């Protein structure tokens, strides 16, 4: 019967019964090896006998329970994961099952790359999205910052058309957290692809929710990256009122991201033909100056680069 | 004085939570806490701050685990060509020599690697992937022998990058598998460094590619996703290979990858907001030189001729303060353990750091002792670029394969 690799209880496959008829395979490493892991007892054994059941294809019940072994050994072993759902789909196993077990890995290995792509080869399988969402907020809510669980949200979202709940997600996790950058990713993400940033009631929505966050929180920079983000594709000189509220944040909400956007849009300015173009590049290199000495000099040499730029293109 | 982490204007770059905390504010808080600890230790002690690269504790836990490793590595029993590589390439920085008898027992060690329908498994008998393919080829061009060069079959690694190409552009990273950034890259180094492009290899690939670039100006594993480091020197070095530079929005990148260095800590973190970490020393300021070389080519008449852009100087206060761990091997951030991946890209970002070249003009930059000079990295492969000058050469000589 089932002994898990981590009970008290679990024996080598070389001490079970009903395994004595299969010899192990060995791995061959060479007569002078290189990068050799010196393996524990329990993996060598698991692996000599996933060797053996993989070089003869034999597709049976014992050898999806010992894939189950060879994959906690080391859950990153894909060769291991893709005979394991050669199994599942050989032997009919009930994948209902599959997504049981698979939920239990990966909330003991979030970061792994296999144990998330094997989800999503299931929920292929089933055609069955019911139990994703809720299964990725637990993960996020363990570790919100999760690259895979919200590759897989995403990969959910647009399979199955679960568009409708997300922007109240994105909300919850901006109330909890609104220096999260992969939800602000994930409010990009929601909106481009429902309603799209070309409706001005929407543009106008995000600017405002955008700028009431950077006064909430003037250092944050994910907030800041947001409203760049949404106003750099039409080009940042396509919106004059934001020059002046940006610049009547300064005096009491100032930061390097408020002059840095104010040089991000000078920029824009010179390139579309402003009034005022001698004033306007003075004040871009006033500002480059100013960050590249005193207010951000971890990116001196990029300030340099762009008031340099500045000039070349104005001579 | 001399060092820019030491100064005390330096204090000003500490986190301002405009008193709002949050997970994200009291996870900064808290490295930048140790980071200053670490900063003030020479103050505190007594000492002159001498930044000494520890070449020779490096070397001793290098060399042994080029050869074993304990049970602890376990988790890497699918990644041995990565660890060839990630040892080889690390030696190679510190300008370690590699026997020849070692070199030999490498070549023949990823040739059991190697499947017998194209490209290297992680390990003996695994099936192949395009990770430890990528791992496996740049450690071979390291050790850079005929002997090595010969290990590739080229014609069934040609077979076996067509198997994974999608119509999309994008490639699978094993059969079965999933696509992303990666993919692209490891699929473009090894095609370009063992010449085997044909003409429709790479058809889609770097429109696939920009289609990663998102709102922030870095690159996502995938379309939709957040930007992160990795995947966007992943991003950029493909489209350097294909010559397809232009494909980005270089200048919403360039800013990107910039905000990416930490004003206190110096190191690089993988996503905004996120932590610093050593390795990210190597993908991020990796981009640099990639960008600089992008916009060199249009042209651009504002870029140095003696600096890449970001801090040069408070990256290797970093990495020689910080990411050192005193046994030896580098790390991700003070408190965290060794190990051979860290080892390998915090000596790729220190080298990157350390030397600037663009057309006529070189200039280092070496902090701390002058024996802290590591050898040169090529930006786009992170091996020597004598090496990938040595196998372009070698793989020119014969043609590209045809088909079966
Ligand atoms: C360490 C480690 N510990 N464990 C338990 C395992 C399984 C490993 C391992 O084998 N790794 C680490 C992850 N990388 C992912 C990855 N593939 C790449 C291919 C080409 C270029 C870069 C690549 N990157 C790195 C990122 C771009 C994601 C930054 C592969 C090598
Ligand atoms: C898939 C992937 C590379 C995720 C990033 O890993 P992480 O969250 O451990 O690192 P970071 O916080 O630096 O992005
Ligand atoms: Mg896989
Ligand atoms: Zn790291």
């Amino acid at each position: 019967g089932f002994l898990s690799l981590d009970s008290p209880t679990y024996v080598l496959y070389r001490d079970r019964a009903e395994w004595a008829d299969i010899d192990p395979v060995p791995q061959n490493d060479g007569p002078s090896p290189v990068v050799q892991i010196i393996y524990s007892e329990k993996f060598r054994d698991v692996y000599d006998y996933f060797r053996a059941v993989l070089q003869r294809d034999e597709r049976s019940e014992r050898a999806f329970k010992l894939t189950r072994d060879a994959i906690e050994l080391n859950a990153a072993n894909y060769t291991v994961w893709h005979f394991r759902r050669v199994l599942l789909r050989s032997l009919q196993k009930d994948l209902q099952e599959e997504m049981n077990y698979i939920t239990a890995i990966i909330e003991e290995q979030p970061k792994n790359y296999q144990v998330w792509h094997h989800r999503r080869v299931l929920v292929e399988w089933l055609k069955d999205p019911s139990q994703e969402l809720e299964f990725i907020a637990d993960i996020l809510n363990q570790d919100a910052k999760n690259y895979h669980a919200w590759q897989h949200r995403q990969w959910v979202i647009q399979e199955f058309r679960l568009w409708d709940n997300e922007l109240q997600y994105v909300d919850q996790l901006l109330k909890e957290d609104v220096r999260n950058n992969s939800v602000w990713n994930q409010r990009h993400f929601v909106i481009s692809n429902t309603t799209g940033y070309s409706d001005r009631a929407v543009l106008e929505r995000e600017v405002q929710y955008t700028l009431e966050m950077i006064k909430l929180v003037p250092h944050n920079e994910s907030a800041w990256n947001y409203l760049k983000g949404i106003l750099q594709d039409r080009g940042l000189s396509r919106y004059p009122n934001l020059l002046n509220q940006l610049l009547d944040l300064q005096p009491s909400h100032s930061s390097p991201y408020l002059i840095a956007f104010l040089v991000d849009i000078y920029e824009d300015m010179l390139e579309n033909q402003c009034d005022n173009k001698e004033d306007i590049l003075n004040k871009a290199l006033e500002l480059c100056e100013i960050l590249a000495k005193e207010k951000d000099t971890i990116r001196k040499e990029y300030w340099r680069y762009i008031g340099r730029s500045l000039q070349s293109k104005h001579s | 004085e001399p060092l820019y982490s030491l100064r005390p204007e330096h204090a000003r770059e500490r986190l301002q939570d405009d008193s709002v905390e949050t997970v994200t504010s009291i996870e900064q808080a808290k490295v930048e806490e140790k980071i200053q600890e670490v900063f003030s230790s020479y103050k505190f002690n007594h000492l002159v701050p001498r930044l000494v690269l520890q070449r020779e504790k490096h070397f001793h836990y290098l060399k042994r685990g080029l050869r074993q490793l304990t049970d602890a590595y376990e988790c890497l029993d699918a990644s041995r060509p990565w660890l060839c590589y990630w040892i080889l390439h690390s030696l190679e920085l510190l300008d370690e020599p590699i026997p020849q008898i070692v070199a030999t027992d490498v070549c023949q060690f990823l040739e059991l690697c190697q499947s017998p329908d194209g490209g290297f498994g992680g390990g003996p008998g695994q099936y192949p992937h395009l990770a430890p393919t990528y791992a496996a080829v740049n450690a071979l061009c390291i050790i850079g022998t005929e002997e090595a060069y010969n290990v590739i079959n080229r014609e069934k690694l040609l077979q076996y990058l067509y198997s994974l190409k999608q119509p999309d552009g994008s490639f699978l990273m094993h059969v079965g598998g999933e696509v992303d950034v990666r993919s692209a890259y490891c699929a473009a180094s090894v095609a370009s460094l063992t010449n085997i492009i044909t003409p429709d290899l790479f058809e889609g690939t770097a429109e696939w590619i920009a289609r990663c670039q998102n709102w922030e100006g870095g690159i996502g594993g995938v379309p939709g996703m957040e930007a992160h480091g990795g995947y966007t020197f992943c991003g950029l070095a493909a489209l350097v290979i294909l010559k397809k530079e232009r494909s980005l929005n270089l200048k919403s990148l360039l800013q990107w990858v910039t905000s990416r260095q930490m004003r206190f800590e110096g190191g690089f973190q993988g996503r905004c907001n996120k932590l610093v970490d050593g390795c990210y020393s190597f993908w991020q300021a990796g981009l640099l030189p990639l960008l600089h070389r992008a916009l060199h080519a249009q042209g651009d008449p504002a870029l140095s001729m003696s600096h890449w852009m970001f801090h040069q100087q408070a990256l290797q206060e970093y990495i020689l303060m910080c990411c050192q761990c005193p046994a030896g091997g580098l790390l991700d951030k003070p408190g965290k353990s060794r190990d051979f991946y860290h080892t390998c890209y915090c000596l790729s970002g220190l080298s990157i750091a350390q030397h600037f070249g663009s057309g006529a003009m070189l200039h280092d930059v070496v902090m701390g002792v002058p024996e802290n000079v590591l050898q040169p990295t090529h930006p786009v492969y992170n091996i020597g670029p004598d090496k990938v000058i040595q196998a372009t050469t070698h793989f020119l000589q014969k043609p590209v394969p045809g088909f079966e």
